[PDB]
RNA sequence: GGUGAAAAGUACCCCGGGAGGGGAGUGAAAGAGUACCUGAAACCGUGCGCUUACAAUCCGUCAGAGCCCUCGACGUGUCGUGGGGUGAUGGCGUGCCUUUUGAAGAAUGAGCCUGCGAGUCAGGGACAUGUCGCGAGGUUAACCCGGGUGGGGUAGCCGC
RNA sequence: AAGUCCAAGAGUGCGGCAGUGAGACGGCGGGGGAUAAGCUCCGUGCGUCGAGAGGGAAACAGCCCAGAUCGCCGGCUAAG
RNA sequence: GGCAGCCAACGUGUUGGCUGGGUAGGGGAGCGUCCUGCAUCCGGUGAAGCCGCCGAGUGAUCGAGUGGUGGAGGGUGUGG
């Protein structure tokens, strides 16, 4: 029979990504799979066996093209004309993290799981983080060629 | 649910209640209503050839024939008095089977009375002789009489 | 296993959800705690519930020799008796169903050690 | 030590005392199977290419015939009254590994 | 407005489950010299004799 | 011969209520609405055990591509390159060896690795 | 419509205004108590095990953590050619019937269970096709005689 | 003239038993309509649906791929 | 690796080739229920029915395999 993690098995680590010149959609998409544990060879879909991600820097992430003044970020309270919307270049001076935040969590499953797997990333505005005490290890974003 | 009683009148109106509509309360589907494709009375009687009904007799006694079950008998009984006793223990000394079918002719009474009450033993004139009885029986009895009367009435 | 014992009403003429809901108040306790809430319960059904508990308390005392303070209600549950049907007319030729429910009361009381 | 044995068409991880069951085999039981590999591992050491493969075996002992989980299938289309229930149990062959 | 549809076994029991009695809060009192329980409301009628304890 | 139809009747009731154990509500309680279930649990049973392969060798692949890339192997250079060496080895025993021996999967990524081509973009 | 072979139908004691019940008796059995043979299902309770209050569920299915129970070998729990109960979480997934070019359909019918509810029967009827008897012939109708299902009956009929 | 030819489960004739005689969309050739309709009426050894599950097209009878005898925790591909 | 239909090849039933989506509809072969001719067997040392357990067959379904409840009939084979 495959194998199948078991109570004790699931091991994590800590991952910290500066996210300074990386491209937006770079940065999200390599956090979702580490988030994700797609990296492990014991991943399971039903099981969150990911690793925690530290993002520092994420208000000098780059977004490419004039999607920093047309790039809309929507949002709907549910009264009549409740629409609101804020560019990403706005967003990104008032909440920083958020634009990062938003970018990873739209590359993870929308499901129970999907949450659950959240818990995991952390992102900060600036080049410090409060989690010195988990010995975080720099993860560069590589290329494996073919 | 012709038969059936009552069941004339037409039990609410046809539209407006809210109700399956309905024709008579003795339809087949109310309770108490009238049997579709019931039993009705019939005759099973068959019309089956004379020569079929004579040859099938012909091949169950030669059955017994061949297999040595025909027995032979001038009296099942000695005398004008019936004795179920004698004819118990005579019987006993021709088969041990428990099914006999006994030939005798009309007028013997004696005879007849004799074995009539014995549990597997079964009576019969030669004229009423069927393939029913003789395949029910495991050993044929014959009256000398009725054997000869039987052969004569056939081979003749 | 503690020494037990039983009473039934059956019969009872109350519906047995209404019966549930006094039963509700007394489940667990000893017979005197029992009694006592059952006696300032505003509900009806709580007199029938009351002279349950109270013989089978007596059963416990007198046929089975135990003694009433270390007496419990243990088990207890209403099950609904026979349902009597009635009509009630209505406007306009309708008639309607009233169903007069009645119940059935069990009480099990077992002596523990306090 | 261990090795992948090809068997009914399937491919299954076994070492030595392994019980495996597998597609049915036409041996009594306690009759000796001897079975190709596809992959050796002697600790350290894989072994890979066809030519040494070839050259070793796996012996099993047939420990019993079985039969797989009943299969109860019933397929169905709605709204055109087609129904069809069929049963089905796979026969199966139990080994155990003596050696590699 | 008639009910849609019917109610399933789990909707119906937790609405239902609402409907419960409460039990009084009652305190001991000295009457007779036996000490009986009565609601705290009525312990100045006990005393005084006012309430029928049965 | 009046015939009373509950004798044979009953037997595929109990049947199909047996089946219907665990289920929700009416499903596991009343013969009609458990019958119903069960033609779309047979019909489910039966496309999942068709499903069931290819789901299974989803999660093959994913976990042999979590470990190739440890490697520094993509899993279709991988592929490719077991495929020349002639290695036979399917892939739920390449998963297994993934996660149960990590040494041996190296192995046979150096294996792969020196089958491939020179230049794997090149013609032919 | 059905207590039991027999009324032997529950003396007497206990709780209760009764009703009803608990002891004690009768009986082979009260898992037979005049609400009575057997006593299904819907439907309604109580107890125990697992599960569930960040979640969007045609209610199931295939993967499956954790817990509970049980059967083997070994030892203090742990593994197996195991078996049950529950099921966090992941994938997949548009009731049944009727009727329609096409319905998950916001078209029709069904609140639920149990019982009942629809190609049957008559006739030397008609056509075809199996099967059996007899065969250039086959067969009787009414009727007659047998306590029968058997024997007789040539008028007809159908081939030629 | 050959092919297919342990069969297309082919044609033709007779007989028993039918059902069907509301079709849909898509490609190509046309009428009606404004060279409008998810329109309407014809042709097409044209297709699929109807009576067809599986994969693709986000979902999506009629498009693309492919015709489900059952089992497998094997492998290779189609459209994509 | 199991099952089935058609056909072939031989044998005193096995091997091989091909085939096995399906509504209206045609054909074939069966399961379960009751009443009966005949033959057999079980039953107050506990029949039927009902509730379970543990299992079984390609399906309708099965259990002369077994617990519980129950109290008088039932099973099997071959025909009608
Ligand atoms: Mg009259
Ligand atoms: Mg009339
Ligand atoms: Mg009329
Ligand atoms: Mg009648
Ligand atoms: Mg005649
Ligand atoms: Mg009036
Ligand atoms: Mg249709
Ligand atoms: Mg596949
Ligand atoms: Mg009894
Ligand atoms: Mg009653
Ligand atoms: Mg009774
Ligand atoms: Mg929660
Ligand atoms: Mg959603
Ligand atoms: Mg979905
Ligand atoms: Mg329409
Ligand atoms: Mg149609
Ligand atoms: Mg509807
Ligand atoms: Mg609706
Ligand atoms: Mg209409
Ligand atoms: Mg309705
Ligand atoms: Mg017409
Ligand atoms: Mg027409
Ligand atoms: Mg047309
Ligand atoms: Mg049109
Ligand atoms: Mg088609
Ligand atoms: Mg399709
Ligand atoms: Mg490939
Ligand atoms: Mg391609
Ligand atoms: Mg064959
Ligand atoms: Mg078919
Ligand atoms: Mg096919
Ligand atoms: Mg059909
Ligand atoms: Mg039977
Ligand atoms: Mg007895
Ligand atoms: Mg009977
Ligand atoms: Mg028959």
């Amino acid at each position: 029979p495959t194998y199948t993690p078991k109570a004790g098995d699931t091991t994590r680590s800590w991952y910290v990504i500066d996210a300074s010149d990386v491209v937006l959609g770079r940065l999200a998409s390599a956090a979702a799979t580490l988030l994700r544990g797609k990296h492990k060879p014991t991943f399971t879909p039903n099981v969150d066996g990911g690793d925690f991600v530290i993002v520092i820097n994420a208000d000098k992430i780059a977004v490419s093209g004039d999607k920093l003044t047309k790039k809309f970020a929507y949002r709907h309270s549910g009264y009549p004309g409740g629409l609101r919307k804020r560019t990403i270049g706005e967003l990104l001076e008032k909440h920083p993290t958020r634009v990062v935040e938003n970018a990873i969590i739209g590359m993870l499953p929308h499901n129970k799981l999907g949450r659950q797997i959240q818990k995991k990333l952390k992102v900060y505005a600036g080049p410090d983080h409060p989690h010195a005490a988990q010995q975080p290890i720099p993860f560069e974003i590589k290329q494996v060629a073919q | 649910r012709g038969e059936v009683s009552g069941g004339g009148k037409k039990p609410y109106r046809q539209k407006g209640t809210g109700r399956a509509r309905q024709g008579s309360t003795r339809a087949p589907q109310f309770t108490g209503g009238g049997t579709v494709h019931g039993p009705k009375p019939r005759d099973y009687s068959q019309r089956t050839p004379k020569k079929m009904i004579a040859a099938a007799l012909r091949g169950a006694l030669s059955d017994r024939a061949r297999n040595d079950r025909i027995h032979a008998v001038t009296e099942l009984v000695e005398g004008q008095t019936p004795s179920t006793k004698s004819a118990k223990t005579f019987l006993g000394t021709l088969t041990e089977n428990k099914k006999v079918l006994v030939v005798i002719g009309r007028t013997d009474e004696v005879g007849a009375k004799s074995v009539r009450n014995l549990p597997g033993v079964h009576v019969i004139s030669p004229d009423q002789l069927n393939t029913y009885d003789v395949l029910n029986a495991d050993d044929v009895v014959f009256s000398v009489e009725a054997l000869n009367a039987y052969i004569s009435a056939n081979s003749k | 296993e503690f020494p037990s014992a039983t009473a039934k009403a059956r019969y009872v003429r109350v519906s047995a959800t209404k019966a549930r809901r006094v039963i509700d108040l007394v489940r667990g306790k000893s017979v005197e705690e029992a009694l006592d809430i059952l006696r300032w319960a505003p509900q009806a059904a709580s007199e029938p519930v009351a002279k349950v508990i109270a013989s089978a308390a007596a059963n416990a005392q007198n046929n089975e020799g135990l003694d009433p303070s270390t007496l419990v209600v243990a088990t207890v549950y209403a099950d609904e008796g026979p349902t009597a049907k009635r009509i009630r007319p209505r406007a306009q030729g309708r008639a309607f169903r009233i169903r007069k429910r009645t119940s059935h009361i069990t009480v099990i009381v077992e002596s523990r050690p306090p | 030590t261990y090795a992948i044995v090809k068997t009914g068409g399937k491919q299954y991880k076994v070492a030595a005392g392994d019980v495996v069951k597998v597609e049915k085999l036409d041996s009594e039981p306690g009759a000796s199977v001897s079975l190709p590999v596809a992959l050796v591992v002697d600790g350290a050491n894989v072994t890979s290419k066809a030519d040494d493969l070839a050259k070793v075996a796996v012996t099993a002992e047939v420990l019993e015939h079985t039969k797989g989980p009943k299969i109860r299938i019933h397929k169905f289309k709605n709204k055109t009254g087609y129904h069809k229930r069929q049963g089905h149990r796979q026969q199966l062959t139990v080994l155990k590994v003596t050696g590699i | 407005a008639v009910p849609k549809r019917r109610m399933s076994r789990a909707n119906t029991r937790s609405r239902r489950a609402q409907w419960k009695a409460e039990a009084p809060g009652l305190v001991t009192v000295s009457v007779a010299g036996q000490q009986r329980k009565v609601p705290r409301r009525l312990l100045k009628a006990a005393r005084l004799g006012l309430v029928d304890l049965d | 011969a009046r015939v009373k139809r509950a004798l044979n009747a009953q037997k595929k009731r109990r049947t199909v209520l047996k089946a219907s154990k665990g289920y929700r509500g009416q499903r596991s309680r009343l013969y009609r609405k458990a019958k119903e279930q069960q033609l779309h649990s047979l019909t489910y049973a039966y496309r999942d055990r068709r499903a069931r392969k290819g789901e299974f060798r989803k999660l093959w692949i994913s976990r042999i591509n979590a470990a190739a890339r440890a490697n520094d192997i993509t899993y279709n250079r991988l592929i490719q390159g077991l495929k020349a060496a002639g290695v036979e080895v399917d892939r739920k025993n390449l998963a297994e060896l993934a996660v149960s021996d990590p040494a041996a999967f190296t192995a046979l990524v150096d294996v792969a690795r020196a089958a491939l081509p020179e230049d794997v973009n090149a013609p032919s």
